[PDB]
RNA sequence: UAAAUCGAGAG
DNA sequence: ATACGCTCTCTGCTTATCGGTAG
DNA sequence: CTACCGATAAGCAGATCTCTCGATTGCGTAT
C-alpha cells in the first residue's frame, strides 16, 4: 500500500545520549509495519461493529491502528520491537477496512444499511464527513509560468518562473521553482520545513553530479534536524535527496540532473520568448 | 416618585434671599 | 409520496435514482388565470393536497 | 430525572415551535465494564410539513416559486375532460427565462400518460 | 411510499388498482396503457397516478426491527 | 421608549479629552490587586477583576450602590500601576515630540522665533482668521528677537479683538471644514519641519537621535535603551517650557478652561476596568468562558505583581543586583506590551486576544454593528407571497404577526369603546391586548389570564388616578397592530430609498406570509421565488405621521434618479390590457356592468359618486353592447373626483400600426375629456413608463387618485383575466414552411462567414481556401497576441450579429405560423409584459454570437477553440455562433458555448452588487447630511454651503416631470387650475416685482449673447438668485423660460396666453425642492444604484480614487474640473442608456470641489470635516479617535452619524425646525 | 480562474456550478469522467521505445525545444526529431488502443 | 444565555 | 489524573538618500 | 563649503447587503 511506503520513507530519528569523540547509544527508532483492520469492539473475545451502530450510537466508526516500532541501539546491537495501538482511527465506509466491503445488497439490507448504500464518508460522532475532493498542479510535469508573485520576491527577480509539483511513491508531494533573475542567474527555491529557501541552480547541478555536498549539507544542516553523527556530507546528499525532485528518490542523481538540465533550458526558452506561459487555471494542467 | 413628570429639572434661585 | 418522471433520461434509471423518488408528476397548466402568480409564484389546487398532493415530513 | 443534589424531581421541556410527535427513542449505553446506568437518549421527533402558502416548488428546469394560495377545485379551470390542473404556473414565465424545455417536457408528459 | 387513495386531480379512488394493475401487468402479458384502460383510468390524470407509482413501501418494510434478521 | 416619560436635559455636544491619573483616584470604587478573577465556592474574591464594589455580580449586592443586579448600573474601578508606561494610542504623538527637541536647553531643536511664529499662527485659526494669519507672516543679533514676538504678539492680539469686537467670531472660536483644513496643514508642515532641525538652536549642542525598533520600545544611538521614565521626565520638561506654544497645537476651540496641558496625558498611569457588567462571563449552558478583557487584565495584574516584588527585592537591599536589573527591566517591558495589548491587539509581540481597539476598528465594531445599525424591536421578518385585493397602499399581515405585534395606545374617554372590548378579547382573539401599561409604569400582564378577570380588568382602564403625581398620565392598552396601523415595509438589500416604504395593515385571517400587492415589485425589486422583507411597527404617533405621509406609498410614484416612475402593473394585467382594449373586445350589458362593479366597489370608497354611472352602449342594434375602452372610460369616470373634467392626452404605445392591419391607428393613444377613444393600454400607459395614462392621472388629479386608479385597474385586469384566460403554447414558437425555408437559405451564408473574416482581419485574398498554410500560419500568429485576436474577434462577430439581424427580420414578425395578437409569445413580448424581440428571436430564431468579455470563445493553447473543431477552424459555427434555437435544440458544442456564456453572466451578477455597494456606502458616509436649507441653498450638516440654488433651479425632480408638458397642461388647463385654486395663492404672494424683474433680464439677454460667455457682463442677476422662488411669483430659471416662450410663441391659440403663463408660473412655484430634503442621501442612491446595471470601474476613478480632472484643473482651474466631473460622470451613464438627472451630479461634483481640489470619496476626503463622530464610524476609528482627542475636539453633533451616537433626533426633514405650543392663559 | 474553459471537455460538467460565489470553482465531474487511483506499470514503456528510435538521453547530447523531448511520469528518457515524435506518439496510442495500461495517457506537444 | 472559526444554503 | 505555561490588489502616507543654490 | 529643501525610490497601512442552519472550540508536563 502507502502507510507502509510513506513510514519507510519517514526513516530514523537518531539521539544520542552523552554518556562515556564517540556520543554513546545511538538509539535508532523507526516504524516499519503501520497497519489496520476492521473496526471490532470488546463487548472477553471482541465481536464486530457495524456502521449501524456507529450512527445510532452517535459515535464514530473508528478501528484500530497499529504502529510495529524499531526501537534499535548503537546501529543494530539490540533492536526492540513493539506493537503499539494508535487509537481509534476512523474508516470510510464500503472500503476494505470496513465490515461491508463486499456485502451483497441483499446482505446491506440484512444489517440495517440500506439497498445499494454507498460508502466515500466516514462517520465522525455519528455525523457522515466526508473529505471533499481538490485540483492540484499535475504532478511531475516541469511547467513554465509567468506570475508577477515571483517579481515581488525581492530585487532582480522576475515575474517569470518554471515550477514542478513533484511526488514521491508514497504520495506526497514537494515544490520546486527555478526563478530568473534579470542578473541571469537562476535560483532554486523550495521550502523544506514551512519557509522559502533559494540556492543558485548550478550549485546543485554540481553537486547531485563531496565538496559542494558539504557546502550544502553545511547551510541546510540544522533546519533539517540532522543528528551529530551524521556528517555534513552525508546531511547533504540527504538534502539532495529530500528535496531536489522527489519524483526520481534515491538512485537518481544522474536522472536529476539531467531533469534539471532540462528545466533550464525551458526556463530560457520562457524568458526569450520561444514557450508560452502554462496556465494552472485550465484543466490542462491539472490533477 | 419624582420624575420629570413632577419635579422641576433645574430650581435655582433668582436672586439672594429677601 | 412519490413518483416515477414520465419524462426522464436513460440515465435516470442507470443511476436506479428510483430508489429515491424526488418528486411528483402533476398536470401543469400555463395559464395566466388567478392573477396570483406574475413573477415567478405559481398556484396549487386546494383539493389537491387536501387528499395528500406534495406532502412530506 | 430525579436528582441527587436537590432529591427534587426535573424534568427537560421541548424546545422548539413545531409541535412534533415522538417517532423514537434510543436508549444508548456505554460500553464500559462497570453496570453504568442508562445516559445518553436519542429521542426523534416527526413534523407534518404540509405544504402551505410560501413554500417553494420547482419544476426540472429552475421555474422555482412559492405558492400564492391554494385555490379550491371549484374555480380553477377544468378541461373539457373535467379535470382541473393542480399546478398553475403563469406563462409570463417563459417568454424571458427562455425554458422550452418545460414546454416540450408538458407536452410529452401527456403523451406519456395517456 | 404507498399508493395513494385517490387521484390528486380529479378525486377517482385509485387505492385498489395497484395490485390489479401489478398483476394485468404481470400475470398477463400488457403494456402499461391496456392494463390501465382495462381499470377504467382513462383521464391522463388517472394515469398518472398508477401508471408512475413506485410503492417504495416494499424496500421500507425490509428494515423490521421487532423481527430477527 | 414611552412617551409618557419626558426627558429634559439633552446632549448639545461632546468632546474628547484624556482623562488623567489624579481624576481616577478619586472616581473609583475600589482598585484591584490580585490577578485572580474569582477564588473557589464561587463566590468573587474581593479585590479581584469582579468584587461587590464594582458592580452587583450573579446574585450579590453591589457593595458600592447597595442595589441588585438588574438596578446596579455598575462602576467603575482602577489598576495601580506601580510605574508609568506608554499609551499606545498616542505613541506616535509622544515619538515625535520625544524627537525635535534639545535635551539639554530643553527646548525644540527650532529657533524660538519659529516655534513662536507657529504658536500664532495657530492661535489665529482657533478663532477662525486664516487670512490675518498669513499677513502675520509677512513680517521680516538677539535682542531685536524679543521685538520681533512682542510685535506678532499685538498684531495677533488686536486682530483677535477687532474680530470678537465686530461680531464675527464669539468666544468659542469659528470652527469649520476649510480653517480645519488649514490648521491641519499648518500642523502637519509643523511637525515635517520640526523634525528637519538635526542640531539644536536654543544651543548648537547635539543630541542623540531617537530610533525606534518598535511599539514598546526606544533605542538611542550616538543601540542603547533608554527607560519609560526618562522619556516621561524630559518630555515633562520640554511640555513644561513651551506650553505656551503646545497650547495651540493641543487645542483648537479657546481652551477658556485655561488648564495646561502636560505630558502625563501621554502615559499610563493607571489602567481602568470597567463595570463587572461589562465584563461578564461567556455562560453556555455549564461552559463558563470568562472574557479575554478580564484575560488581558489578568495578565496585567500578574506582571504588576511580579515588578513590585523585583522591585521590593532592589528596595531590601554587585551581581545579584545585575540579574535582578535585568529582570526588572524585563517586568518593565513585558507589563509595557501587556497594556499595548489590552489597548490594541495587533502592535503586541508573539491569533492574539481582541484588544478594546480591536472592538472598534472595522465592520463588526461597536461602531458599524451596535450604533450605525442596530438590531431592532417590535419587527417581523416573512417570505412575500402576491395579492389583488390588496389596495397597492396595504400590506396582508398574517394572524401570527397581527396578534404578536402590538402598539401602546393611551386610553381615553373616546377610545375605551374599542380599548375595553380588546382587552375584553384577550392576547389571542384578535383583535385584543397583551399588556396593561397603568399609571405607575407597571406592566400587567393579560397573557396568563382569565376571560372574567380580563373583563373585570377592563371595566377599570379609564378610571380617575388616586395618586396626586400621576394625574398627567392614563393608562395604556398594548392593543393588536388592527386595520388602521402602518407598517414600514423594506427589503434588503436597500439600495435606494424608495424600497422602504410605509404600508397600510390589512389583517387577513389564513396564512403566515407577507402578502403584497404586485405593483411595488418595481418599488422593492422584489419576486415571489422566497423573497424575504420585513416589517417594522413603530410605536409613537409622531413615526405613524411619516410612513403616514411623508414615507406613504401613495408619496413614492416617481423615482428621484430621474423623476421617471417605476409603479405600475406588471406582467399578467399588461397582457390583459393589450386584449381587454383592443376592437374586438365587445362586453354585453351583464358582463360590462359586472366587470364595472367587479372592481369599484362603492362600498368602501372606490368611486367618488356613492351610485354607479354608466355607459350608453356602443352599437345600439341590433342589441346593447360596448367596448373595452368603454369600461376603462367608465372606470375613469367612477374613480376620477366629481366637479372636475376628465383627462386629455396624446400619447403611443409600444406596438407599431403593422401589428393591427392595414390603415390602423391602434399604435396612437388618445384620451379625450376622460374618455379612452382610441389607441391600446399597454406597458406604456399604465406600467414603469413616463408620459402614460396613470403618470398622467398622478400629475392632474394628485399621487392618491393614481393610486386608487391603480388599484382599480389591477382589479379589473385580474376579474377580466379570471374570466377569459392568456396562455403561452408550443405553436406560438413555430414558423411556417416559408419561415423556415428562409432561415434556413440566410443560415446557409453563414457558412462563409468565418473564412471570409478571418481573410479579412489578416488582409489576405477573400479567395483563399480554409486549408491555405499561409493562413493557418497569420491566424496562428494571431493566436497569441490578446489584440491582433481581438480585432480578429471584433470583425467577425459583428458580421455574424448581423447575419442574426438578417434571419430575424426575414423570419418575424412574417414566418411566424401564429401572429400577433394570437400569438401570445409576440403579444407579451412587444407589448411589454416580458422579454424582448432577442428572446423571441432566440426562441424562434437562433441564439446568435456568444459573448465572452467582448471577445470570442477562448481557445486552446493548441489552436482549437474545442476538442470538435480542427485547429484554427475558418468557421463561424466553432467561434461561439448558435445557430440552434431554444424551439429546435442546439448542438452539444453549442450547448457548451451556452454554458460559458450563462456562467460568466452568472458571475458578473455574482459580482456588480457586492462590488458597487461600496462606492454607495461611500458617497452615503459623505453626503450624509447634505440637505436644503431655508434659503433653498443646499449645504452641510454645520453649515459649510455647497449650493445655492438645487440645480440652479430649485426643482424637484419628484414634480418636474410635467413641467415642460406644456400641451398637456394646455389641454387639461381646467383640472389644473382646480387643484391649484390660486384664490387662497395670492392673498400672501408677490407677483409684479419678480414678473417685472423676470421680463426686464429676458430683454437684456435678448439684447445679448451675440459674444461668447466671458464677454457676457452680468450687469443684471438670475431671478432666482434675486428672487425667492417660493415667496415670489415669476421667479423662474432662464432656460425654463426661454422654453415656455418659444412654445407661446409657436403655438398661437376658453384659456389665453397671460392666464396660461399665470397657471405655469404658479406651477412651478408648487414644483420647488421643499427645505430640509436630504439630497445627499438621494443623490447618493441615484448615482450608486443605477450603477448596479467604462462602467462601474470608471466611476471609482472618478468618484473614489481621484477628460482627465487632474489635467483640466491643473491647467483650467477648479470650475473646469466640476464641468468636467459632471460630463464624464454623465457620459458613462448615458451609454447604459439611464437617465439621470443632473440635479444629482451637480451636487456630486459640488461636494468633492467644496475645497478647491478634487476631493475624492474616500478617508482623505473626509479628514477634512468638522463632526468627529462621523470619521470614527466611517473607518480607521483609531487614527479619527487619535485626532479627535489630541485636538481637544468638541464636535457640535449636526452629522447624521453623530446624532445618532449621542441618542438625539436629526438634522433633516422633520427635524429640521422645533415646534412650540401657544398657550391660552398668562 | 472562475472561467468555463475548452480544456474540461468531458472532465468538468460545464452545467453544473453553484450559483454566488462558488461560481466556477466547486465544480463537479462529468459522469463517465473516472479519476485513476493506482500506478501505470510502465517499466516496459522505454523497451518498446527504444525499438522505435528513442535514443536514451545518456548517450545522446541534445538539448533544446528545437528537438522532441521523450519522457515518462516526469523523468527524461530520450531526444528524438519531431516527425519520429509524432510517428511514435500516434502508434503507441495505436498498440495503447489495441504490455501497456489501458491509464498511459499520452500527450504530444508539436512543434 | 455567550462569542468566535470552518462549512452549507436563501434572496 | 490534573493544574499551570504557553506561499496572489488598490489607494494613499511616511522614511529615505541623492541632487541643486546661496551666503 | 555646508545646510536646507525637494524627489522620486522603496516600504508600509487600511480597505476592497440582510437571513437560516450545522459543527467545533488545546498540547503537554511535571508532578
Ligand atoms: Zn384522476
Ligand atoms: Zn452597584
Ligand atoms: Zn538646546
Amino acid at each position: 500500500g502507502l502507510l507502509n511506503l510513506g513510514v519507510k520513507d519517514i526513516g530514523e530519528k537518531v539521539i544520542f545520549d552523552g554518556k562515556p569523540g564517540y556520543l554513546g547509544n545511538k538509539l535508532s527508532v523507526s516504524v516499519e509495519q503501520v497497519s489496520i483492520a476492521k473496526p471490532m469492539s470488546n463487548d472477553a473475545v471482541e465481536r464486530k461493529v457495524y456502521p449501524s451502530e456507529s450512527r445510532q450510537r452517535l459515535t464514530s466508526y473508528r478501528g484500530k491502528l497499529l504502529l510495529k516500532l524499531k526501537w534499535s541501539v548503537n546501529n543494530g546491537e539490540e533492536n526492540l520491537f513493539e506493537v503499539r495501538d494508535c487509537g481509534g482511527l476512523p474508516v470510510m465506509l464500503q472500503s476494505n477496512r470496513c465490515h461491508l466491503n463486499k456485502m451483497s445488497p441483499y446482505e446491506l439490507v440484512q444489517h440495517k444499511e440500506e439497498s445499494d448504500e454507498i460508502g466515500g464518508y466516514f462517520i465522525v460522532n455519528g455525523i457522515e464527513k466526508l473529505i471533499r475532493m481538490l485540483i492540484v498542479q499535475r504532478r511531475n510535469h516541469p511547467m513554465a509560468i509567468i506570475r508577477p508573485s515571483f517579481a515581488n520576491r525581492g530585487a532582480s527577480y522576475s515575474h517569470y518562473g518554471i515550477q514542478i509539483r513533484s511526488v514521491r511513491p508514497d504520495q506526497t508531494s514537494q515544490t520546486n521553482v527555478l526563478h530568473y533573475l534579470n542578473d541571469g542567474q537562476v535560483t532554486f527555491r523550495f521550502s523544506w520545513r514551512k519557509n522559502e529557501y533559494l540556492v543558485p541552480v548550478v550549485m546543485i547541478l554540481k553537486a547531485l553530479c563531496t565538496q559542494v555536498l558539504q557546502y550544502l549539507g553545511d547551510k541546510f544542516r540544522v533546519v533539517f534536524q540532522a543528528s551529530p553523527d551524521q556528517s555534513d556530507l552525508e546531511v547533504g546528499q540527504e538534502v539532495l535527496d529530500r528535496i531536489v525532485l522527489v519524483h526520481l528518490g534515491k538512485d537518481g542523481s544522474q536522472d536529476k540532473f539531467r531533469m534539471l538540465l532540462f528545466m533550464i533550458r525551458k526556463l530560457y526558452s520562457l524568458v526569450a520568448g520561444e514557450c508560452s506561459p502554462d496556465n494552472p487555471d485550465a484543466t490542462q494542467h491539472q490533477e | 416618585t419624582a420624575t420629570t413628570l413632577n419635579t422641576p429639572v433645574v430650581i435655582h434661585a433668582t436672586q439672594l434671599p429677601q | 409520496t412519490g413518483q416515477t418522471p414520465i419524462v426522464k433520461a436513460n440515465l435516470y434509471d442507470d443511476y436506479g435514482m428510483d430508489n429515491f423518488p424526488n418528486g411528483f408528476n402533476a398536470v401543469v397548466a400555463v395559464i395566466s388565470y388567478t392573477g396570483y402568480d406574475m413573477d415567478d409564484a405559481m398556484i396549487i389546487n386546494k383539493s389537491a393536497d387536501e387528499r395528500g398532493f406534495g406532502y412530506g415530513t | 430525572y430525579f436528582d441527587d443534589t436537590l432529591n427534587k424531581t426535573k424534568i427537560k421541556t421541548y424546545h422548539s415551535s413545531e409541535p412534533a410527535y415522538i417517532e423514537e427513542v434510543n436508549l444508548i449505553g456505554d460500553e464500559s465494564n462497570k453496570f453504568q446506568e442508562l445516559q445518553t437518549v436519542s429521542i426523534k421527533y416527526r413534523i407534518r410539513r404540509t405544504p402551505q402558502i410560501g413554500d417553494k416548488f420547482s419544476s426540472r428546469h429552475g421555474q422555482k416559486g412559492v405558492c400564492s394560495r391554494k385555490w379550491p377545485t371549484i374555480d380553477m379551470p377544468f378541461s373539457e375532460t373535467g379535470i382541473q390542473p393542480d399546478i398553475i404556473i403563469n406563462p409570463h414565465a417563459f417568454p424571458s427565462r427562455m425554458t422550452i424545455g418545460m414546454f416540450v417536457e408538458s407536452l410529452a408528459g401527456k403523451a406519456g400518460a395517456l | 411510499m404507498i399508493v395513494p387513495v385517490r387521484c390528486f386531480s380529479c378525486g377517482k379512488v385509485v387505492g385498489d388498482k395497484w395490485e390489479s394493475y401489478l398483476n394485468l401487468l404481470q400475470e398477463d402479458e400488457l403494456d402499461e396503457g391496456t392494463a390501465l384502460s382495462r381499470l377504467g383510468l382513462k383521464r391522463y390524470c388517472c394515469r398518472r397516478m398508477i401508471l408512475t407509482h413506485v410503492d417504495l413501501i416494499e424496500k421500507f418494510l425490509r428494515y423490521n426491527p421487532l423481527e430477527k434478521r | 421608549m414611552d412617551i409618557s416619560k419626558p426627558v429634559g436635559s439633552e446632549i448639545t455636544s461632546v468632546d474628547f479629552g484624556i482623562l488623567t491619573a489624579k481624576e481616577i483616584r478619586n472616581l473609583s470604587a475600589k482598585q484591584i490587586t490580585n490577578p485572580t478573577v474569582l477564588d473557589n465556592l464561587g463566590h468573587p474574591v474581593s479585590g479581584g477583576l469582579y468584587d461587590l464594589a464594582l458592580g452587583a455580580f450573579l446574585r450579590n449586592l453591589c457593595s458600592t450602590c447597595g442595589l441588585d443586579e438588574k438596578f446596579c448600573p455598575g462602576h467603575q474601578g482602577h489598576i495601580e500601576l506601580p510605574v508609568p508606561c506608554y499609551n499606545p494610542l498616542f505613541f506616535n504623538q509622544l515619538y515625535i515630540y520625544l524627537r525635535a527637541s534639545c535635551l539639554f536647553c530643553h527646548h525644540f531643536r527650532l529657533k524660538s522665533v519659529e516655534v513662536h511664529r507657529y504658536a500664532c499662527k495657530l492661535r489665529l485659526l482657533q478663532y477662525g482668521l486664516i487670512d490675518e494669519s498669513y499677513k502675520l507672516d509677512e513680517i521680516t543679533s538677539s535682542t531685536l528677537l524679543n521685538e520681533l514676538k512682542s510685535k506678532r504678539s499685538e498684531y495677533v492680539d488686536m486682530a483677535i479683538a477687532k474680530a470678537l469686537s465686530d461680531g464675527r467670531t464669539t468666544e468659542r472660536g469659528s470652527f469649520t471644514a476649510t480653517v480645519n483644513d488649514e490648521r491641519k496643514k499648518l500642523v502637519h508642515e509643523f511637525h515635517k519641519k520640526l523634525l528637519s532641525r538635526g542640531k539644536c538652536d536654543n544651543c548648537g549642542m547635539f543630541s542623540p537621535k531617537f530610533r525606534k525598533d518598535g511599539f514598546t520600545k526606544i533605542f538611542e544611538t550616538a543601540s542603547t535603551y533608554i527607560l519609560s521614565t526618562e522619556v516621561k521626565n524630559i518630555l515633562d520638561t520640554v511640555f513644561r517650557k513651551e506650553q505656551c506654544v503646545l497650547q495651540y497645537v493641543f487645542h483648537s476651540r479657546p481652551n477658556l478652561s485655561r488648564k495646561l496641558v502636560k505630558a502625563d496625558s501621554f502615559f499610563m498611569d493607571v489602567l481602568v476596568v470597567p463595570p463587572t457588567r461589562f465584563r461578564l462571563p461567556s455562560k453556555l449552558g455549564e461552559e463558563v468562558h470568562e472574557n479575554s478583557q478580564n484575560q488581558l487584565l489578568s495578565k496585567v495584574l500578574t506582571t504588576s505583581l511580579l515588578i513590585r516584588d523585583l522591585n521590593d527585592d532592589l528596595s531590601k537591599l554587585l551581581e545579584d543586583r545585575r540579574v535582578i536589573f535585568s529582570r526588572l527591566m524585563n517586568a518593565f517591558v513585558t507589563i509595557q506590551n501587556d497594556v499595548n495589548a489590552f489597548i490594541d491587539s495587533t502592535k503586541a509581540q508573539g491569533v492574539p486576544i481582541p484588544g478594546v481597539k480591536q472592538a472598534l476598528e472595522k465592520k463588526e465594531g461597536l461602531f458599524r454593528k451596535h450604533m450605525m445599525g442596530k438590531r431592532v424591536n417590535y419587527a417581523a421578518r416573512s417570505v412575500i407571497s402576491p395579492d389583488p385585493n390588496i389596495e397597492t397602499n396595504e400590506i396582508g399581515v398574517p394572524p401570527v404577526f397581527a396578534v404578536k405585534l402590538t402598539y401602546p395606545e393611551p386610553v381615553t374617554a373616546y377610545n375605551i369603546a374599542e380599548l375595553r372590548q380588546a382587552v375584553i378579547n384577550g392576547p389571542d382573539k384578535w383583535p385584543g391586548a397583551t399588556q396593561i401599561q397603568n399609571e405607575d409604569g407597571s406592566l400587567v400582564s393579560l397573557i396568563g389570564m382569565s376571560v372574567e378577570q380580563r373583563k373585570a380588568l377592563a371595566n377599570q382602564l379609564l378610571t380617575p388616578s388616586s395618586n396626586v403625581s400621576t394625574h398627567t398620565l392614563n393608562k395604556k392598552v398594548y392593543r393588536h397592530i388592527k386595520n388602521r396601523d402602518v407598517v414600514l415595509m423594506n427589503r434588503q438589500p436597500t439600495l435606494h430609498k424608495a424600497s422602504m416604504m410605509g404600508h397600510k395593515v390589512r389583517v387577513l385571517p389564513n396564512e403566515k406570509t407577507l402578502r403584497l400587492h404586485y405593483a411595488n415589485t418595481g418599488a422593492y425589486n422584489a419576486d415571489f421565488d422566497g423573497d424575504e422583507m420585513n416589517m417594522h411597527f413603530p410605536q409613537n404617533e409622531n413615526a405613524r405621521a411619516e410612513a403616514l405621509n411623508l414615507a406613504n406609498t401613495d408619496s413614492q410614484y416617481l423615482t428621484p434618479t430621474s423623476g421617471s416612475p417605476v409603479r405600475g402593473l406588471i406582467q399578467d394585467h399588461i397582457s390583459a390590457g393589450v386584449w381587454l382594449t383592443s376592437k374586438d373586445s365587445f362586453f354585453t350589458r351583464e358582463q360590462y356592468q359586472q366587470y364595472i362593479y367587479g372592481c369599484i366597489r362603492p362600498e368602501d370608497g372606490h368611486t367618488t359618486r356613492s351610485k354607479i354611472v354608466t355607459l350608453p352602449p356602443t352599437i345600439f342594434k341590433p342589441y346593447p353592447l360596448w367596448t373595452g375602452k368603454q369600461i376603462i372610460t367608465t372606470v375613469l369616470l367612477n374613480v376620477t373626483p366629481p366637479d372636475m373634467p376628465g383627462i386629455n392626452l396624446i400619447s403611443k404605445n409600444k406596438i407599431k400600426n403593422e401589428y393591427w392591419g392595414k390603415g390602423s391607428l391602434e399604435n396612437e393613444v388618445l384620451f379625450k375629456d376622460g374618455a379612452l377613444l382610441c389607441g391600446i393600454l399597454d406597458k406604456s400607459q399604465y406600467g414603469a413608463s413616463k408620459y402614460g395614462i396613470v403618470h398622467s392621472l398622478h400629475e392632474v388629479y394628485g399621487p392618491e387618485v393614481a393610486a386608487k386608479v391603480l388599484s382599480v385597474l389591477g382589479r379589473l385586469f385580474t376579474n377580466y383575466i379570471t374570466a377569459t384566460a392568456f396562455t403561452c403554447g408550443m405553436d406560438d414558437l413555430r414558423l411556417t414552411a416559408e419561415g423556415n425555408k428562409w432561415r434556413t437559405d440566410i443560415l446557409k451564408t453563414s457558412v462563409d462567414t468565418g473564412r471570409e473574416a478571418a481573410a479579412e482581419v489578416t488582409n489576405l485574398d477573400k479567395d483563399t481556401p480554409a486549408d491555405d498554410p499561409e493562413l493557418l500560419k497569420r491566424l496562428q500568429e494571431i493566436l497569441r497576441d490578446n489584440n491582433k485576436s481581438g480585432i480578429l474577434d471584433a470583425v467577425t462577430s459583428s458580421k455574424v450579429n448581423a447575419i442574426t439581424s438578417q434571419v430575424v427580420s426575414k423570419c418575424v414578425p412574417d414566418g411566424t405560423m401564429k401572429k400577433f395578437p394570437c400569438n401570445s409569445m409576440q403579444a407579451m413580448a412587444l407589448s411589454g409584459a416580458k422579454g424582448s424581440n432577442v428572446n423571441v428571436s432566440q426562441i424562434m430564431c437562433l441564439l446568435g454570437q456568444q459573448a465572452l468579455e467582448g471577445r470570442r470563445v477562448p481557445v486552446m493553447v493548441s489552436g482549437k477553440t474545442l476538442p470538435s473543431f480542427k485547429p484554427y477552424e475558418t468557421d463561424a459555427m466553432a467561434g461561439g455562433y448558435v445557430k440552434g434555437r431554444f424551439y429546435s435544440g442546439i448542438k452539444p458544442q453549442e450547448y457548451y458555448f451556452h454554458c460559458m456564456a450563462g456562467r460568466e453572466g452568472l458571475i458578473d451578477t455574482a459580482v456588480k452588487t457586492s462590488r458597487s455597494g461600496y462606492l454607495q456606502r461611500c458617497l452615503t458616509k459623505q453626503l450624509e447630511g447634505v440637505h436644503v436649507s431655508y434659503d433653498n441653498s443646499i449645504r452641510d450638516a454645520d453649515g459649510t454651503l455647497v449650493q445655492f440654488m438645487y440645480g440652479g433651479d430649485a426643482i424637484d425632480i419628484t414634480k418636474e416631470s410635467h413641467m415642460t408638458q406644456f400641451e398637456f397642461c394646455l389641454d387639461n388647463y381646467y383640472a389644473l387650475l382646480k387643484k391649484y385654486n390660486p384664490s387662497a395663492l395670492i392673498e400672501h404672494l408677490d407677483v409684479e416685482s419678480a414678473l417685472k424683474y423676470s421680463k426686464k433680464t429676458l430683454k437684456y439677454r435678448k439684447k445679448h449673447s451675440k459674444e461668447p460667455h466671458y464677454k457676457q457682463s452680468v450687469k443684471y442677476d438670475p431671478v432666482l438668485a434675486k428672487y425667492n422662488p417660493a415667496k415670489y411669483l415669476g421667479s423662474v430659471s432662464e432656460n425654463f423660460q426661454d422654453k415656455l416662450e418659444s412654445f407661446l410663441d409657436k403655438n398661437s391659440k376658453g384659456v389665453n396666453e397671460k392666464k396660461f403663463r399665470a397657471l405655469m408660473q404658479l406651477k412651478y412655484m408648487r414644483s420647488l425642492i421643499n427645505p430640509g430634503e436630504a439630497v445627499g442621501i438621494i443623490a447618493s442612491q441615484s448615482v450608486g444604484e443605477p450603477s448596479t446595471q467604462l462602467g462601474i470601474p470608471r466611476l471609482r476613478e472618478i468618484v473614489m480614487t481621484a477628460n482627465d480632472v487632474a489635467a483640466v484643473l491643473k491647467t483650467y482651474g477648479v470650475e473646469a474640473a466640476r464641468n468636467t466631473i459632471v460630463n464624464e460622470i454623465n457620459n458613462v451613464f448615458s451609454r447604459y442608456a439611464i437617465s439621470v438627472s443632473f440635479r444629482h451630479l451637480d451636487l456630486i461634483a459640488d461636494m468633492m470641489t467644496r475645497q478647491g481640489t478634487y476631493l475624492a470619496f474616500n478617508r482623505q476626503g473626509m479628514e477634512t470635516s468638522t463632526s468627529s463622530f462621523m470619521k470614527m464610524s466611517y473607518e480607521t476609528t483609531c487614527q479619527f479617535l487619535t485626532k479627535a482627542v489630541l485636538d481637544n475636539e468638541r464636535e457640535q453633533l449636526d452629522s447624521p452619524s453623530a446624532r445618532i451616537v449621542v441618542g438625539k433626533l436629526n438634522n433633516v426633514g422633520t427635524g429640521s425646525f422645533d415646534v412650540l405650543a401657544k398657550v391660552p392663559n398668562a | 480562474v472562475r472561467k468555463l474553459l475548452p480544456e474540461s471537455w468531458g472532465f468538468l460538467c460545464p452545467v453544473h456550478t453553484p450559483d454566488g460565489s462558488p461560481c466556477g470553482l466547486l465544480n463537479h465531474f462529468a459522469h463517465k469522467c473516472r479519476i485513476s487511483t493506482q500506478q501505470s506499470d510502465v517499466s516496459r514503456i522505454p523497451s518498446i521505445l527504444y525499438s522505435l528510435g528513442v535514443a536514451p538521453a545518456s548517450h545522446t547530447f541534445a538539448a533544446g525545444p528545437s528537438l522532441c523531448c521523450v519522457q515518462i511520469d516526469g523523468k527524461i528518457i530520450g531526444w528524438v526529431s519531431h516527425e519520429q515524435g509524432k510517428i511514435i506518439a500516434d502508434t503507441l496510442r495505436y498498440w495503447k488502443v489495441e504490455g501497456l495500461p489501458i491509464d498511459l495517457e499520452i500527450g504530444y506537444v508539436p512543434p
